[PDB]
């Protein structure tokens, strides 16, 4: 089955609009940024706001948010289902509901 | 657009 979190190229505002209607904290999606070619962003619902994280890439081609690195978006997402996306707030990724 | 990790 394809992943329910890959939304492709959707504007940041649309992502917020959609995530705001979600009922659970941690509801998220990965989108292709309009800020730069071939870049990804992670948008997550938390409380009454939507937080955005820029998916960084290093020289070897690994993805990362802070320090830990991943060989794919799939691994990054799966990791953050059990480990908080932030050290300051407890945010665990969970699939959106349709 | 603000990013938490930036
Ligand atoms: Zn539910």
């Amino acid at each position: 089955k394809p992943h329910p979190w890959f939304f492709g190229k959707i504007p940041r505002a649309k992502a917020e609009e959609m995530l705001s209607k979600q009922r659970h904290d941690g509801a998220f999606l990965i989108r292709e940024s309009e800020s730069a070619p071939g870049d990804f962003s992670l948008s997550v619902k938390f409380g009454n706001d939507v937080q955005h994280f820029k998916v960084l890439r290093d020289g070897a081609g690994k993805y990362f948010l802070w320090v830990v690195k991943f060989n794919s978006l799939n691994e990054l997402v799966d990791y953050h289902r059990s480990t908080s996306v932030s050290r300051n707030q407890q945010i665990f990724l969970r699939d959106i509901e349709q | 657009x603000e990013y938490i990790n930036q």
